[PDB]
Formats: C-alpha cells, structure tokens, sequence
RNA sequence: ACCCGGUGGAUGGGCCGGGGGUGUAAGCGCCGCGAGGCGUUGAGCCGACCGGUCCCAAUCGUCCGAGGUCUUGACC
RNA sequence: GACCCGGUGAAAUUGAACUGGCCGUGAAGAUGCGGCCUACCCGUGGCAGGACGAAAAGACCCCGUGGAGCUUUACUGCAGC
RNA sequence: CGAAUGCCGGCAUGAGUAACGAUAAAGAGGGUGAGAAUCCCUCUCGCCGUAAGCCCAAGGGUUCCUACGCAAUGGUCGUCA
RNA sequence: ACCGUGAGGGAAAGGUGAAAAGAACCCCGGGAGGGGAGUGAAAUAGAGCCUGAAACCGUGGGCUUACAAGCAGUCACGGCC
RNA sequence: GGUCAAGAUGGUAAGGGCCCACGGUGGAUGCCUCGGCACCCGAGCCGAUGAAGGACGUGGCUACCUGCGAUAAGCCAGGGG
C-alpha cells in the first residue's frame, strides 16, 4: 500500500476535511470522479493528492484498479498570522491555517 | 428594474447575434421568455412589430437582421423559439450553475 | 458595544456537535450518454457534447 | 482631518536639524548623549 | 421540510382564446399659413387572472429500501 | 443585509460544564441543596427574559493623621512695593 | 508554585455566524493561461463631467516603461499589480 | 527592526551532520510538495533540518450512547473487551 | 404448522464521553557555544600634523559586513614568518 501527503498547503483545515471525509474509504476510480465533479475548493487540491498517491502507488509500491482509499485525514499546521486593522487601536490578526493533506491508497 | 431591462437588453441582442449563449440558470430562463416574445413580433413582421423590437434592442443591423433573417426560419411555430438548456459547469469562487440557451434549431 | 458575547468557554464536545449536524454528500452523478465516463447528472461534458445534439467541443 | 504629521520639508528640516541641535546647550548635549549612548544616526540625517 | 407535475406529459414558459387594464396607436388620409383637428380606431399595447394546444424545456439515469425476536395461551 | 451558494474567514467574556418549571431554602431575589412535575438525540431563522449577562478592580458614597485647582481676617514665608 | 483582571509565548473560543471599506450596475463574444466572475481585445449598457477634469506645487520619493514570475502583500480569485 | 514630531522607546531570531557526502535520476504536479533511487551509523538527523514534552487539531480501535442530570463522582453489582 | 392475545429482552449512532495506537501542532527541556556578567591585576589620554562620530565610496562580477578612501580589502620601509 502507498500514499498521498502535502504540507504547507494553504487551505481550510476543516472544509478540506469535509472533502476527504466524503471521497472516503472508497474506490479509487469512483472517488476520483467525486473530486472530479464535486463543488467547493480543495476538491482540486485533494484530487491532486489522489493522483500523486496512486501514481506513487503502482509505479513503485505497485494492481492499479484494485486500489481505493484505505483511510484519509488532514491535519492543520503552521499558521499564516494575518495582521488586520488595529482595534482602530490594537491590531487583530486572523490565521489562515496551513493544512496537511494525507490519504491512503491500497489495493482491494 | 432599470437593470432587469438592461439585461434583457444586451443579452437579447448578443443572443440574436449568436443563436445561443452562456448566462446562468435564471438569466437564461427569462432571457428566454422575452428574447422569445421579441422573436414572436419578428414574426408579426411590419412597420409596427419592427418598431417595438427595435424599441428595445435598438439598432438596425440586427433589428431587421432578426426580422427578415430568421423570423422566417421560425414563422410557423407557436413560440418556444428558444430552448434553454442547463449547463454542466459553475463559474468559480462563485459556484453558480451556468447554462446555455439558444433559438431552437 | 458587545451586549452579549458568550459566557463560558464553549464545550469542545458540544461545539463539535453543533458542527455535527453538518453533512457532505458527493454530487449524485450518473454515467454518460455515450461519451462513456461518469457525469454530472443531466449534462454534456469534456467527454461528451451530445445529449441528442452535438453541442460542445474538446 | 488635518492630523498633525504633514511633513513640511522646509520646516521639519528647518525647525530641527544638526546645526540647530548644535546651536544650543541642550541640543548638543542630548546629541552626544545618544551619540555614544546608543549609536543610531540623528535627526536631520532623517 | 410541505404539495402537484416529470414528454404513455399540460408542470413551468410560449403561443392562443378570454377577461382587465389603459384610452383610439405607428401610417396615410382629409380642414387651418402654424398650432393642431377630425378619420381610418373604442385603436394600440397589454405583468400575475381563466382555461386550450405537446412550439420550448421536465430525456435518459442512480440509491436505498422487508422479512417477518424471545416465552406464554386461545383458536384452525 | 439578513437567509441559502461558493471564495475569505476576527474580535472581548470566559474555572467547567452533559445547565427545566416548580415551592422552598442558603448570605437572605438560586439552572448544580430538598420534596415534587414535565423532560428524548441534533440543530438553523428568529424573540428578548434569566444566566444578578459583557465593558470598566463606582467617577454617588464613606474610609487612608491620600493628591492636585481656587478661594478670605486660616499658618508660615517668598516675591514687589 | 492554579494561583498576583501576572509577565513571555504558543492555542482554543464564539464560528465556519460577523464583515469586504460608499446601492455610480452590468452583460455578451472571442484571446491568452495549468486554472481565469475577478487579465486582454471587442460589441450591448450605467456613472462623472465643476468632477470621479487635465495642471502647478506640497509631500512620497523609483513607485515608471520592458522581459520575465506569483510563494506573501492584493480583505475571493487572479496567468492582472 | 518598529510606534515617537521630537527628547525618547527599544525586540525578537543560536544548535542538522563526523564532515555535506545537502541530496543527480526516475516518478505525479502550474509549482510547492509528495514517491522512488544514493549518502547513511539514523534521515519519524533532511536543510530553519538536536534534545523537539504540555495545550490543542487529526486518522484507526475498545467500550459507551435517544423517557435523561452533572463538573463531578465515587462505594456496590452486572454485561463485553 | 398458521392465525391472534399478551410479555419481556436486542440490533441499528449524526455527533458524542472515557480507554489506546499513530501523526500534527506548539516549543517547554537537557545538554551545548564562537556572548554576557562579576571580582582582581595590567593600563590610562585623544585633538587641528582638523579626534571622538557619520556622510557618499573600491572590490572584474553586485545590497549588505569589513578594511581602507582616490595612490579605497589596499602603497612603502624595518622585525616575525
């Protein structure tokens, strides 16, 4: 079995998560179509993650189509500390929260 | 309002130019209702009808164009001169269901 | 002017429940008309162009 | 809303400035003060 | 979420017939130097209201969803 | 605008919390003490009543042989006359 | 050392609700891109117009052009700056 | 560095390795970043890269969850692991 | 065997509470140092032969750090080497 992982990703830990929660413990192909026509952002990002994962997979970890995702999870990490208007006095930041993307490709 | 018209305007126009176009779900559907009835007067054919449809799209090239041009092609039916067909994609950031519509041919 | 701003931390737990009610559901999709691939129920695609009419490209 | 910062070259340079600072007791004084006391540069230099 | 339709359709829009609303159109036409007036005309143009007809668009597809728990008793 | 969509994605207050009405009670105006009565698990659009809600270690008060401005035939002094 | 509305620094809260900085509007067509509502040409249209004019200066001070390029700044994008 | 007009205030940021031998080439990709291969004593030592714990977010499992109060719990007993 | 009357137990979890495994995050920690700090001895004026202190400056190839400054990382002469 082999996987897909990317840090320094600039995205919604959460939303990202719904993405994966859904293409989930399911068929490679199938979910692939899931990232394909599914809405919201990340969709892309995620589908990328998959691509690299299965490529990684039969290329050097090896039975293409019997593969699906055996687990998938995202973990938030380094932040993007955003400096916004002072309390028209004291700054107020908001953190874009870098996101860690990990997914498992395993045959049937 | 000023706007509702505005739209119905530019759109109705370009539309006749093309016979089909890309707007969004609704955009399309009503652009349909009206560009359509315009079409119907195009049929009517004459001083008056010509007058009206121009009254809105404003311009000869097309005015007559529609009028003498396709009005024929359709002169026969009962409306429906338009066929709006849902699209398969959504404009970004947005998520909006765009669509494509045309004059039935 | 913050008349009312939460009075208590929010409960890890519950908080999350709140979030809970919220469920993702992949677009219903159906296989093609004949451009044979999976598609957005009801529509042409960078696979198709059909439906019954050749409107699309590639 | 006429803040206060509007920098008037003429002026700023003028009202403060090396020369000026030397000009007086105080001036020169805190001038060396800093000099040694911390490095930096000086007013008009700015 | 609720309710009725999903081309063995009238569901939406279109068209169409009707009302109902504006008040006699765009044109030529005639009386007055002009202004206009009267005619062709109660015309013209019409947003939801009542109800036709498959002009247009509800294609085609997919999911999930039962089997009949244990014991007593009453009957066939 | 709000509401639903997709993109973006803060903030004070905050022990903690799976936090009902009651009648009573305790420091004496109780979600968590007593007896009782309703009461399923989650949520979003809302309505303000309670959580003595937030904001600020009362500026109205009194207390520290606390401070600073002004007043006259308060004390003492300095100025200038 | 809970424990000094503690100092330092991370890290969660409400919360994926609140906001996008003037209700002077947009829409279509094609072009380029890995990808464009958010760039380029182009045709409908709206808003100034005593200004949303061009000018002198004040202040700032390379911000300008030109080829490249986008990680952060650009309150979404963004092959545009 | 930076708020200050100014006089003045005044951070934070050290460590990979024995020495780079710092990562050819191949692999998805706009790329970063992820997979292989080579160093190798290890690279879950890999370039802000020693030892890198807590807070806190995740991903799999055991058990546990819809007539029910409470932070808490803890004393009893039972079911399942 | 079928029907009906009645009776009691259970499986179904959106999220969830506790228990574990494996990352993330965050940098505490121990240890480490080219840095302070502190006592004690040595030392004790610089300046127009424009000092202390900066200004704009060379490097073949450039911000910065340095060292000179126009005879710009340097020129001469003597000791070490």
């Amino acid at each position: 079995e082999a996987k897909a992982i990317a840090r320094y990703v600039r995205i919604s830990p959460r939303k990202v998560r719904l993405v994966v929660d859904l293409i989930r413990g399911k068929s490679l192909e199938e979910a692939r179509n899931i990232l394909r026509y599914t809405n919201k952002r990340g969709a892309y990002f995620v589908a990328k993650v998959l691509e690299s994962a299965a490529a990684n997979a039969v290329n050097n970890h090896d039975l293409e189509d019997r593969l699906y995702v055996k687990a998938a999870y995202v973990d938030e990490g380094p932040a993007l500390k955003r400096v916004l208007p002072r309390a028209r006095g004291r700054a107020d930041i908001i953190k874009k929260r870098t996101s860690h993307i990990t997914v498992i490709l395993g045959e049937k | 309002s000023s706007h509702r018209l505005a739209l119905y305007r530019n759109q109705a126009k370009s539309l006749l130019t093309h016979g089909r176009i890309t707007t969004t779900v609704p955009k399309a559907k009503e652009l349909r209702g009206f560009v359509d009835h315009l079409i119907h007067l195009a049929k009517r054919g004459d001083l008056h009808a010509r007058r009206l449809v121009l009254r809105d799209l404003q311009d000869v090239k097309l005015v007559r164009k529609l009028f003498d041009e396709i009005a024929p092609r359709y002169r026969d039916r009962q409306g429906g001169y338009t066929r709006v067909l849902k699209l398969a994609e959504r404009r970004r950031g947005d998520g909006a269901p765009l669509a494509l519509v045309e004059l039935v041919e | 002017a913050k008349h009312p701003v939460p009075k208590k931390k929010t409960s890890k737990s519950k908080r999350d429940m709140r979030r809970s009610h919220h469920a993702l559901t992949a677009p219903n999709l159906t296989e093609c008309p004949q451009c044979h691939g999976k598609k957005l129920s009801h529509h042409i695609c960078p696979n198709c162009g059909y439906y019954d009419g050749r409107q699309v490209l590639a | 809303m006429k803040r206060t910062y509007q920098p008037n070259n003429r002026k700023r340079a003028k009202t403060h400035g090396f020369r000026a600072r030397m000009k007086t007791k105080s001036g020169r004084n805190i001038l060396a003060r800093r000099r040694a006391k911390g490095r930096h540069q000086l007013t008009v230099s700015d």
